């Protein structure tokens, strides 16, 4: 994409009634939200279309 | 069993009413009827097997691979091992239980089939006589209204029985 200088993102898992912390001076992609898993769903790979009156 | 295949020369292609049948002949002529419970009773068995392998599984099992982005190589020819080993299990047994459901179903024809013929050989009693290709030789009178006695599991033995035994040892 032009660019030659990257990007790493990694994650972790915070569980309920606790917290995270970074400590840090440079090269920081800052995170603004955090998700939350909202329950149970699938995913899949296809590479074909959809139906749905099926 | 011997039945189907066995001493029985063959099948009648003409009994589209039932997968077993009978047929007769006397000074009337001859006749395909039908036996509605050997019929019957077959039937319900072809169709139990049936909703049997129906039933499927209430166990869900996720994608564990990838095949757009894909995972590591050491852990494929793992992943890769372990399905294609059950692959080839369950293409076993399909090679079995399919192999097997065949094999026991052929079977219930012959055992269909000699309980129709030694029950009828119990009717007559002591009147008839087993020729060779599966039938009784009648030496008596019996007509279109007295096979229908034997068909329909009515006929008597003391009805016809010092007739029979007085043509056939003669
Ligand atoms: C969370 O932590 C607080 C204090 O650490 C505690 O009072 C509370 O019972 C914990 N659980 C929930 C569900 O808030």
């Amino acid at each position: 994409n032009g660019l030659s200088g990257r990007i790493d993102f990694h994650w972790l898992m915070l569980n309920p009634n606790d917290t995270v912390t970074f400590s840090f001076n440079g090269a920081f992609i800052a995170p603004d939200r955090a998700s939350f898993l909202r329950g149970k769903s699938m995913g899949i790979q296809s590479g074909v279309q959809v139906d749905a009156n099926c | 069993f011997g039945a189907i295949a066995g001493f029985i020369e063959n099948g009648w292609e003409g009994l589209i009413d039932g997968w077993y049948g009978f047929r007769h002949q006397n000074a009337q002529g001859e006749g395909t009827a039908a036996d509605y419970k050997s019929t019957q009773s077959a039937i319900d068995q072809i169709t139990g097997k049936l909703n049997r392998l129906i039933e499927k599984t209430n166990q869900q099992f996720e994608l564990i691979d990838n095949e757009f982005n894909e995972v590591e190589k050491q852990i494929g020819n793992v992943i890769n091992w372990t399905r294609d080993s059950i692959t080839e299990v369950w293409s076993y047994n399909a090679e079995l239980l399919v192999a097997m459901e065949n094999q026991h179903t052929i079977d219930l024809a012959d055992s269909e089939m000699d309980k129709l013929y030694e029950r009828v050989k119990r009717q007559l009693r002591e009147n008839a006589e087993e020729d060779g290709t599966g039938c009784f030789e009648i030496f008596h009178k019996c007509d279109d209204d007295c096979m229908a006695s034997i068909r329909n599991n009515t006929y008597d033995h003391s009805k016809y029985r010092e007739e029979a035994m007085q043509n056939r040892i003669q």
